[PDB]
Order: C-alpha cells, then structure tokens, then sequence
C-alpha cells in the first residue's frame, strides 16, 4: 500500500 | 482516464474542484486509486473514487503522481524495460 | 445555492455530470437535501462520484408544496413559495 | 425543463 505523494506540476 | 503504452501507463484526470491536500493516490498491488473529498458546513460535500489495473510489469516504487495548475491530476509509471 | 426572496424560496445547481436517475432531492420537515452519485464499472475502470447538499427551509414554506425541475443546461431548480397574504 | 421527482421518505 503506497501512497503516493502528489507534487506540483 | 487510463492510458498503457508500451513503455510506461498514465493516467490523466480532471480534479480541478479539489485542492492538493482532498485528493489521494494509493497504489495497492497492480491496482491504482485516486481519492477526492471536499466538506464544508449550508452544507456541501463532494467526493470521487476512481480505480484503475496497471499491468504487472509496473515497479509500484517508480510511481509518481503531479497535478497541474489547470486541475489535471497525471499519475505514471514505467514498465520494466530493455 | 440558495436564494430566499420575498415570496419564496429558490435553490438552483449545477448538476451537468449527472443524469436525472442518478439525482435525488428528498425533503423531510424543514430540510432540503439534494444528493447524485453516479457509479461505473468501465475493463479495469471503476469511477464513482457523488455530491451531497443539505439547505434548511424557511418555516412559512410548506414542505409539500416544494417542487423541482432540471433544465437541459443542467441546472437543476428546487423551490416553493412561502405563504402569501 | 423535465420535472424532479421529490422523495418524502
């Protein structure tokens, strides 16, 4: 179970 | 919505009535899911789940997830190559 | 949202990613909720959404005679007027 | 305009 960080693009 | 190539998968998604800190992306075996959730209480809720399978070829740890100015959520990967 | 004028009450929204079968608008006492949710399971695709708004009435409306429609833009309306003189 | 059925229940 990874969460996945969300960065700015 | 969800595109395999034949090097990588993305997937592109418009979220653009949620903030960065509603929204989720969880990858759980070949399974992908992205969450949004956004409350406020003269009451307002609106949520999405979304689900995709990624090919088994996919390394979970090589996963990243962006999300654009306009709104569009992108989360890829690329699949084992050479 | 909601708008209380003079001889009524009007709540218009936005509902254009839904078909009217997936909206539903319950009105119990002095609450209004409106509520969609659409659910597909599209070959790895499962997408679900939903929205939820609850509004209070104004106590001089009475709760049976509040109607609603949904215009083809999408708009859906839910009002009733308030007792008149 | 199409009418909105109102659940009561």
């Amino acid at each position: 179970e990874r969460t996945i960080p969300i960065t700015r693009e | 919505g969800m595109r395999l190539e034949k090097d990588r998968f993305s997937v592109n998604l418009d979220v653009k009535h949620f903030s960065p800190e509603e929204l989720k992306v969880k990858v759980l075996g070949d399974v992908i899911e992205v969450h949004g959730k956004h409350e406020e209480r003269g009451f307002i809720s609106r949520c999405f789940h979304r689900k995709y399978r990624i090919p088994a070829d996919v390394d979970p740890l090589t996963i990243t997830s962006s999300l654009s100015s306009d709104g569009v959520l992108t989360v890829n990967g690329p699949r084992k190559q050479v």
